[PDB]
């Protein structure tokens, strides 16, 4: 990861 | 989920130049800067890209912009290509992301070359499809990837790319 969301 | 999201998901984000899978210099989203083995070589293709002198290192938003250039070039290459057009516009929403996702990683003229793999996704034999995506350099390779764009291709969804935190 290291990105975000939410998915 | 959708292609944006699914190649971030797969190519990753560094803002140093850095060596692909293939030993490339790269940057950003995966854009691939030279086949060079030359690093003077990678920094002035980035340069010209980016349009100042970097140095080797871009902005998020500077990684984000090359990345939706190269994302409009796959589908390009797709709506330009005789043999993938066709495939292409056969395909739901989901299934066409795969198949800008190969074309993202492996180019245009090099998805083309995938005969009878094109074949069956037009028929809709999924499974068939899944198992022949797999008999390839491609796969073997770079297999996780593959794995989760084959599992795109064979079910018609997100699934491969989901997780239990939705995000991370
Ligand atoms: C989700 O991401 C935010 C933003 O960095 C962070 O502050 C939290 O720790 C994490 O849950
Ligand atoms: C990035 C770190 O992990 C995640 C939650 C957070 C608050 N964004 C934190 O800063
Ligand atoms: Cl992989």
């Amino acid at each position: 990861x290291x990105n975000x969301x939410y998915x | 989920m959708n292609i944006f999201e699914m190649l971030r998901i797969d190519e990753g984000l560094r803002l140093k130049i850095y060596k692909d899978t293939e030993g490339y210099y790269t940057i950003g989203i995966g854009h691939l800067l030279t086949k060079s083995p030359s690093l003077n070589a990678a920094k002035s293709e980035l340069d010209k890209a980016i349009g100042r002198n970097t140095n080797g290192v871009i902005t998020k938003d500077e990684a984000e912009k090359l990345f939706n250039q190269d994302v409009d070039a796959a589908v390009r290459g797709i709506l330009r290509n005789a043999k993938l057009k066709p495939v292409y516009d056969s395909l739901d929403a989901v299934r066409r992301a795969a198949l800008i996702n190969m074309v993202f990683q492996m180019g245009e003229t090099g998805v083309a070359g995938f005969t009878n793999s094109l074949r069956m996704l037009q028929q809709k034999r999924w499974d068939e499809a899944a198992v022949n995506l797999a008999k390839s350099r491609w796969y073997n390779q770079t297999p996780n990837r593959a794995k989760r764009v084959i599992t795109t291709f064979r079910t018609g969804t997100w699934d491969a790319y989901k997780n239990a935190c939705k995000x991370x």
